[PDB]
RNA sequence: CCGAGGGUAGGGCCCGUGACUGGGGCGAAGUCGUAACAAGGUAGCUGUACCGGAAGGUGCGGCUGGAU
RNA sequence: UGGGAGAGGGUGGUGGAAUUCCCGGAGUAGCGGUGAAAUGCGCAGAUACCGGGAGGAACGCCGAUGGCGAAGGCAGCCACCUGGUCCACCCGUGACGCUGAGGCGCGAAAGCGUGGGGAGCAAACCGGAUUAGAUACCCGGGUAGUCCACGCCCUAAACG
RNA sequence: CGAUGUCGGCUCGUCGCAUCCUGGGGCUGAAGAAGGUCCCAAGGGUUGGGCUGUUCGCCCAUUAAAGCGGCACGCGAGCUG
RNA sequence: GAAUGCCGGCAUGAGUAACGAUAAAGAGGGUGAGAAUCCCUCUCGCCGUAAGCCCAAGGGUUCCUACGCAAUGGUCGUCAGCGUAGGGUUAGGCGGGACCUAAGGUGAAGCCGAAAGGCGUAGCCGAAGGGCAGCCGGUUAAUAUUCCGGCCCUUCCCGCAGGUGCGAUGGGGGGACGCUCUAGGCUAGGGGGACCGGAGCCAUGGACGAGCCCGGCCAGAAGCGCAGGGUGGGAGGUAGGCAAAUCCGCCUCCCAACAAGCUCUGCGUGGUGGGGAAGCCCGGGUGACAACCCCCCGAAGCCAGGGAGCCAAGAAAAGCCUCUAAGCACAACCUGCGGGAACCCGUACCGCAAACCGACACAGGUGGGCGGGUGCAAGAGCACUCAGGCGCGCGGGAGAACCCUCGCCAAGGAACUCUGCAAGUUGGCCCCGUAACUUCGGGAGAAGGGGUGCUCCCUGGGGUGAUGAGCCCCGGGGAGCCGCAGUGAACAGGCUCUGGCGACUGUUUACCAAAAACACAGCUCUCUGCGAACUCGUAAGAGGAGGUAUAGGGAGCGACGCUUGCCCGGUGCCGGAAGGUCAAGGGGAGGGGUGCAAGCCCCGAACCGAAGCCCCGGUGAACGGCGGCCGUAACUAUAACGGUCCUAAGGUAGCGAAAUUCCUUGUCGGGUAAGUUCCGACCUGCACGAAAAGCGUAACGACCGGAGCGCUGUCUCGGCGAGGGACCCGGUGAAAUUGAACUGGCCGUGAAGAUGCGGCCUACCCGUGGCAGGACGAAAAGACCCCGUGGAGCUUUACUGCAGCC
RNA sequence: GAGCUAGCCCUGGCCAGGGUGAAGCUGGGGUGAGACCCAGUGGAGGCCCGAACCGGUGGGGGAUGCAAACCCCUCGGAUGA
């Protein structure tokens, strides 16, 4: 049956993306976090 | 007036459909519309704050001129009579001599190819509009103002009707359609005649469809929820209502007024609505 | 081929009968009241409507086949 | 052809008296109701009185033993639309008449449907009284209904 | 109670005997026939239906008879639900 | 040494289950160390509204080639979507951007919020919507509307000619719209041809034929033709379109009107450029100078912004045209022609799937377009089949139980069982015929029947065309033929009577409940006069609604019919300017502390003083409630009647052993041979009853009872058969579970159900196919139950508080 | 976190074929005029049969599955809420 994941490039940049954390207070605080903890990646890749 | 239709479905021997006789244009003057936003209920926030609204025919929203008084003296013709989606009421199209067009409200008995004109030395026929000040006493009128300049505010549905009950100062004292007594300014404005489409209340929705073709959700009883839904929620198999029926927000919904007891208005109320 | 009739299926009319049920008629001396006949003690009758143990009552309209 | 009388019918408009409510005033200890009362309303200011307003229904005198209509029925006043009818002249058509099974229409009140409207009245119902009882008569309330429109119902001591 | 699946049916049996039938017998208020009652006896047998989830029971039609009970109210790592 | 401990390793089950749709395979020839598995050939089978093809998501090199086989591949592997390397994606016209706007988002102005932030007009962003210029063929191992060829076209810049009051983010037109039904003419696509082109073919009894087999086209500018769309012309006035306006709107007059003209598309033709089969020989060459024509069918596509009807009344903005404004009229724009300029990103490949979403090369899920032929009434249904694609990445055998899916069955025909569960039966079309009841539509495909193929003859009507032939489409009658059977295969209702519940079509517990539950039109109560009530929000602001009592909120009830009775004492709600109580505050009789005093300071009685509560009323489609005992009739029995106690009032109509009846399988009647169910009655209704509606109701129902006919393997009662498994052999090889085990029966005993203790009895060692009685077998630290001063959801006249309201 | 699911908003798209035959309209009859009746035309509907598509009724299978909801047979809707 329909699984739960359908990926959609647009819906993943727009949810995730770099441009929807830096918006929000909440957002940023998830961007500083993942630096710390050195993340590769602060977000999904999305192949646009 | 109101369409019967043989009961050829289980729908079809029930519903019913207006007439139609008055309405002379099917299509609307395009530079009188404009887009709808559907709502659905939902305010800015995201929320539904009305519920069991969406989903309807998609509608053009017909301005319609609710002031009058901005071309005084000007007469205008009848042109057309049209169904309009947004209210109960026809509207009809005016060709004022001006050029300018404009839609109104259609009173009962206008008819298309008639004049029409609004002002104070306007003669006290059906589709002119005056300050109720100058209209006789004791003549049905639609389409009132509230507060001098403010636009058209009382009775503008379908068969609705004021009526002007007397004169007390710079205030004459209507009738409005809930049978209230209010005192409204002479300065306001208000058309003569009662508004047309009487028939419109004879309509028999007739099946469940034609309540969503209306943007009308179907409406659940607070009797068939839950106590975490409704006051009236919970109970093992039915259950009456348990206490004094409630609104989904706990407060009573059978005689608690609600008007504003300090409302400024209050002293322009004379006798609160009848029966 | 038609064809008595036999068979399958579905209808219509009539008759008998049926737990139970509806009123009707009749029946020397039952129970409740007293509606009608006198102005019958609320003039009567009436079509209708609603009500009531019961006769009845009441409303609306009609009739005199109503006493003074 | 010329005339006449009429609550004949339909549509709309409108006039006063009265009842009820509501506002204002003035006023006080009762009012109302009956055979007599009680219920009821009333010092939270009723009743009685004056002014103001709202609303509905019915039209006093004229009015009669009267008039009109086929019957049921019809009554403030006005306008429009419309039926029947009588009389005079003796002008026209020349038996074109009578009745009438079916049919069609009209048909008081009550009643029904869908809207309105709702003052007074009042089935139901409530209370007071009476009474052995009183699901009655009498009294205080009171809802349909009574009124309008449209559609039904088609009854009658629809009787001379 | 860190789980012993709980009615009944179906299937499959097996056992006890306080024996329903069939075999043997005493007493009879046993003429015969057919019964009653008790004793010995568990080898075998002990029907098909209507009703109800039913066990049981009532009923139909039979029968030599239409027995009672135990096996975790036998049997759900066998089925049913 | 134990923690259902943690991490890791390795065992057991076990050479066991399984190896992922039962669409299916066989041989020959290659390659190679090695082949059921790779390549080629022939044969066989499967999909063909797909299991083919083309897009869009998503995926991200998986594409092509060479060289490889450790691992990945459920076996194998020489192969591969795997490893290594190299190669491969080309655009002014296709898609997106340099254009437009939609919801929404963001947001100069502005508003709001402790902070963070929330709003918000214009503007901006935002697409699979609007707008916009490319068609056919060829070429590569791999890209192509992109390269190449042919023939077209767009925009920008500059120039030239002609023309004009030019000029816009401003005005105006237009763009610009629904649903169903639908006309004419075309095109896509398709069928046929005795005509045209083609390498061949004559078999096995016949055919050298009007034979068989194959094909008989595509694109194309101007022009022309056919079919459509769109569109009045002129003048005068003018106060509206937030400046102006010669435009648009309004008025008047003349002219033209169902045309025409102008204009725009579609289609046909069209200079020209392409394509071109079977077969044969080795993707190619020949076929070939291929031919390229006639008839018919024909869209849901095109003309298109067509037409008609209907109500639920059907985006925006730009491009575009027009109007003028500043400014400019040596400019500028329009038209034509010419030269120049034309950027960024996508482009491989998979794409109903082995490349996407499902941990897997997973029987699941995934939007749009094309989807041929024949027949079956139609169709995208069904069977077969084209193009094209596949045989599903373990095989070989065997022919046990048993299981799955399937076929048949004597006699009986529901006897099966909770239940006809299941499976039979019926089944399409044409025609005949069709009941109660009914809201007059229905019920209805009621029920029940007859027909159904092929041949020959005669004949009616339509479409095309020409009125004819031909082709195609509906039919009518007559005579025959064959079989067990003619919707001969495949797809395609079993029916009836009667109850309950719900009117109905709908909706629901994604993943155990589809129902009688929810919704529903409709009825009633109630709130709301508009800055409405109500809702969300601290707010601003939203929704309500650009609505206004024929409207909007809330509640119940639930089409419809006939109805909905009595109780207002209690709770609620509504009304009540009196009275009573009542907080802060006003008041300050009278006190108190302190100081020498002036004073400063504290307490404080009466009295005035809101809502609320008390109090007086109203109110049931508001919460709710609607009695007991005893007696009484000329047979008995019963009690119309009476007595009395209590209540706010004592359950009315209707209905009743009921989805409600305990006793209960009540009693009686019906149906049956027999009926705890069913149906119909009765009424001492444990414990119906009137909008938590009462009683009915045609029609509807994958709802739930009961009955009957039909027909059956459900059953008496089982038998045989088929295939996929199970079994054997080769390859690969899990799992839960497991204190260790050298793991028998009985009768006992034991913590009360013993392989393990006692006494006896029985038993050589080890397996394989099977069955499930035990190992209180496995699984899950019992959901029940209790306990815990453990938790959570829910309620209220529990407590306490908060929002909100007063 | 609404790429699952639930509702709403915006913009698109999809629903083979067949059946039934409402209003209206036309003609005719009827009448004082009507109502109305008859035929034809018409093509209405939370109308009917049935693919796609949407479902998930009953049964069987599956149950360390092909699958953490699947498969087969059967069944509901299919111009509409
Ligand atoms: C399909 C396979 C699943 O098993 C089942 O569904 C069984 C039918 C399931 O039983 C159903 C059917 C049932 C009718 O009983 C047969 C019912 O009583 C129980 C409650 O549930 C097992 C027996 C059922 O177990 C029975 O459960 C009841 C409660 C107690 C029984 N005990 C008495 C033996 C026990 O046998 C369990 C609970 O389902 C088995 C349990 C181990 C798992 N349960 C579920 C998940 O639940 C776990 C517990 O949280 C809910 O999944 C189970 C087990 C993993 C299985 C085995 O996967
Ligand atoms: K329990
Ligand atoms: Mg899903
Ligand atoms: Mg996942
Ligand atoms: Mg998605
Ligand atoms: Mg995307
Ligand atoms: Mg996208
Ligand atoms: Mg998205
Ligand atoms: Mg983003
Ligand atoms: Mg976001
Ligand atoms: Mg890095
Ligand atoms: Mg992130
Ligand atoms: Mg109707
Ligand atoms: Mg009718
Ligand atoms: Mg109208
Ligand atoms: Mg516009
Ligand atoms: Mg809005
Ligand atoms: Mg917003
Ligand atoms: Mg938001
Ligand atoms: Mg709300
Ligand atoms: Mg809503
Ligand atoms: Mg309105
Ligand atoms: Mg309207
Ligand atoms: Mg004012
Ligand atoms: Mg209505
Ligand atoms: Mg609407
Ligand atoms: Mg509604
Ligand atoms: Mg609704
Ligand atoms: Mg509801
Ligand atoms: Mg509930
Ligand atoms: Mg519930
Ligand atoms: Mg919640
Ligand atoms: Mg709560
Ligand atoms: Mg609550
Ligand atoms: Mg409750
Ligand atoms: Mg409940
Ligand atoms: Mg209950
Ligand atoms: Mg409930
Ligand atoms: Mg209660
Ligand atoms: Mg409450
Ligand atoms: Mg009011
Ligand atoms: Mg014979
Ligand atoms: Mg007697
Ligand atoms: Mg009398
Ligand atoms: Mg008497
Ligand atoms: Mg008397
Ligand atoms: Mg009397
Ligand atoms: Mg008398
Ligand atoms: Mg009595
Ligand atoms: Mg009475
Ligand atoms: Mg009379
Ligand atoms: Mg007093
Ligand atoms: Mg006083
Ligand atoms: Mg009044
Ligand atoms: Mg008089
Ligand atoms: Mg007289
Ligand atoms: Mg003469
Ligand atoms: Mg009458
Ligand atoms: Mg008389
Ligand atoms: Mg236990
Ligand atoms: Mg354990
Ligand atoms: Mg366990
Ligand atoms: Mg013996
Ligand atoms: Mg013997
Ligand atoms: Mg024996
Ligand atoms: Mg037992
Ligand atoms: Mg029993
Ligand atoms: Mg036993
Ligand atoms: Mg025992
Ligand atoms: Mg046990
Ligand atoms: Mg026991
Ligand atoms: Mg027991
Ligand atoms: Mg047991
Ligand atoms: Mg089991
Ligand atoms: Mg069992
Ligand atoms: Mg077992
Ligand atoms: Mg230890
Ligand atoms: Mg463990
Ligand atoms: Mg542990
Ligand atoms: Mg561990
Ligand atoms: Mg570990
Ligand atoms: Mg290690
Ligand atoms: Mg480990
Ligand atoms: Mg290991
Ligand atoms: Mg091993
Ligand atoms: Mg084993
Ligand atoms: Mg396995
Ligand atoms: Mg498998
Ligand atoms: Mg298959
Ligand atoms: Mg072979
Ligand atoms: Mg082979
Ligand atoms: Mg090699
Ligand atoms: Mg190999
Ligand atoms: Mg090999
Ligand atoms: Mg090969
Ligand atoms: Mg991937
Ligand atoms: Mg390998
Ligand atoms: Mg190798
Ligand atoms: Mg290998
Ligand atoms: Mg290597
Ligand atoms: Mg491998
Ligand atoms: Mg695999
Ligand atoms: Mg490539
Ligand atoms: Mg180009
Ligand atoms: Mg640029
Ligand atoms: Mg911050
Ligand atoms: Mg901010
Ligand atoms: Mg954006
Ligand atoms: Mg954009
Ligand atoms: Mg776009
Ligand atoms: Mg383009
Ligand atoms: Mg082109
Ligand atoms: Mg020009
Ligand atoms: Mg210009
Ligand atoms: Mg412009
Ligand atoms: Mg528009
Ligand atoms: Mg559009
Ligand atoms: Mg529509
Ligand atoms: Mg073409
Ligand atoms: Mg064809
Ligand atoms: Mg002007
Ligand atoms: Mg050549
Ligand atoms: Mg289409
Ligand atoms: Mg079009
Ligand atoms: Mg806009
Ligand atoms: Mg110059
Ligand atoms: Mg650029
Ligand atoms: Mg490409
Ligand atoms: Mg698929
Ligand atoms: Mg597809
Ligand atoms: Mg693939
Ligand atoms: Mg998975
Ligand atoms: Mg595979
Ligand atoms: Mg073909
Ligand atoms: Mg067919
Ligand atoms: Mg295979
Ligand atoms: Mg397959
Ligand atoms: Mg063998
Ligand atoms: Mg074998
Ligand atoms: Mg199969
Ligand atoms: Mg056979
Ligand atoms: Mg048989
Ligand atoms: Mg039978
Ligand atoms: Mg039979
Ligand atoms: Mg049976
Ligand atoms: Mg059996
Ligand atoms: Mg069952
Ligand atoms: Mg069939
Ligand atoms: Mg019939
Ligand atoms: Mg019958
Ligand atoms: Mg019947
Ligand atoms: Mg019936
Ligand atoms: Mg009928
Ligand atoms: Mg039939
Ligand atoms: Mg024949
Ligand atoms: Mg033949
Ligand atoms: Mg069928
Ligand atoms: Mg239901
Ligand atoms: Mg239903
Ligand atoms: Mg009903
Ligand atoms: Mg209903
Ligand atoms: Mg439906
Ligand atoms: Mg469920
Ligand atoms: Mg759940
Ligand atoms: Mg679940
Ligand atoms: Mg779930
Ligand atoms: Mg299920
Ligand atoms: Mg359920
Ligand atoms: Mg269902
Ligand atoms: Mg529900
Ligand atoms: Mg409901
Ligand atoms: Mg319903
Ligand atoms: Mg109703
Ligand atoms: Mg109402
Ligand atoms: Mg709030
Ligand atoms: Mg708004
Ligand atoms: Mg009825
Ligand atoms: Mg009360
Ligand atoms: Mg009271
Ligand atoms: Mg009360
Ligand atoms: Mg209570
Ligand atoms: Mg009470
Ligand atoms: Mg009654
Ligand atoms: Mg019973
Ligand atoms: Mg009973
Ligand atoms: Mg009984
Ligand atoms: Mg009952
Ligand atoms: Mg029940
Ligand atoms: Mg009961
Ligand atoms: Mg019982
Ligand atoms: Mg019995
Ligand atoms: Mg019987
Ligand atoms: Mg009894
Ligand atoms: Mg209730
Ligand atoms: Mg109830
Ligand atoms: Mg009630
Ligand atoms: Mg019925
Ligand atoms: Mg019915
Ligand atoms: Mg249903
Ligand atoms: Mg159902
Ligand atoms: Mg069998
Ligand atoms: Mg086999
Ligand atoms: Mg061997
Ligand atoms: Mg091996
Ligand atoms: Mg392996
Ligand atoms: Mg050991
Ligand atoms: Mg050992
Ligand atoms: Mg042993
Ligand atoms: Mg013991
Ligand atoms: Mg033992
Ligand atoms: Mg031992
Ligand atoms: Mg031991
Ligand atoms: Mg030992
Ligand atoms: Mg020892
Ligand atoms: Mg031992
Ligand atoms: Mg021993
Ligand atoms: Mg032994
Ligand atoms: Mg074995
Ligand atoms: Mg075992
Ligand atoms: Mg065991
Ligand atoms: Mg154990
Ligand atoms: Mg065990
Ligand atoms: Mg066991
Ligand atoms: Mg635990
Ligand atoms: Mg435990
Ligand atoms: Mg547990
Ligand atoms: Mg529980
Ligand atoms: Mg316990
Ligand atoms: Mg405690
Ligand atoms: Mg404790
Ligand atoms: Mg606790
Ligand atoms: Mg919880
Ligand atoms: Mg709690
Ligand atoms: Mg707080
Ligand atoms: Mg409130
Ligand atoms: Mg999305
Ligand atoms: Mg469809
Ligand atoms: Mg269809
Ligand atoms: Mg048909
Ligand atoms: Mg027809
Ligand atoms: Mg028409
Ligand atoms: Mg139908
Ligand atoms: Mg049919
Ligand atoms: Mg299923
Ligand atoms: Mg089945
Ligand atoms: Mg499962
Ligand atoms: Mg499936
Ligand atoms: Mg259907």
């Amino acid at each position: 049956m329909k699984r739960t994941w359908q990926p959609n490039r647009r819906k993943r940049a727009k949810t995730h993306g770099f441009r929807a954390r830096m918006r929000t207070p909440g957002g940023r605080k998830v961007l500083k976090r993942r630096r710390q903890k050195g993340r590769w990646r602060l977000t999904p890749a999305v192949r646009k | 007036a109101v369409k019967k239709f043989k009961p050829y479905t289980p729908s079809r021997r029930f519903m019913t459909v207006a007439d139609f006789s008055e309405i002379t244009k099917t299509e609307p003057e395009k530079s009188l519309v404009k887009p709808l936003k559907k709502t659905g209920g939902r305010n800015n926030q995201g929320r539904i704050t009305v519920r069991f609204r969406g989903g309807g025919h998609k509608r053009l929203y017909r301005i319609i001129d609710f002031k009058r008084w901005d071309k005084v003296g000007i007469p205008a013709k009848v042109a057309a009579i049209e169904y309009d989606p947004n209210r109960s009421a026809r509207i009809a199209l005016l060709h004022y001599v001006d050029g300018e067009k404009r839609y109104i409200i259609a009173p009962d008995g206008l008819q298309v190819g008639q004049q029409v004109v609004a002002g104070p030395d306007a003669p006290i026929q059906v589709g002119n509009a005056l300050p109720l000040r100058f209209i006789p006493v004791g003549t049905v009128v639609h389409a009132v103002e509230l507060e001098p300049k403010k636009g058209a505010k009382l009775a503008r549905a379908a068969g609705t009707s004021a009526q002007i009950q007397g004169r007390e100062g710079d205030y004459v004292i209507l009738r409005l359609p809930s049978g209230e007594l209010r005192k409204v300014h002479g300065e306001c404005y208000a058309t003569v005649g009662a508004v047309g489409n009487a028939d419109h209340k004879n309509i028999v929705l007739g099946k469940a469809g034609r309540s969503r073709w209306l943007g009308r959700r179907p409406h659940v009883r607070g009797a068939a929820m839950n106590p975490v839904d409704h006051p009236h929620g919970g109970g093992e198999g039915r259950a009456p209502r348990g206490r004094p029926p409630a609104s989904p927000w706990g407060w009573q919904t059978k005689g608690l007024k609600t008007r504003k007891r300090r409302k400024p208005s209050s002293r322009f109320i004379i006798a609160r609505r009848k029966k």
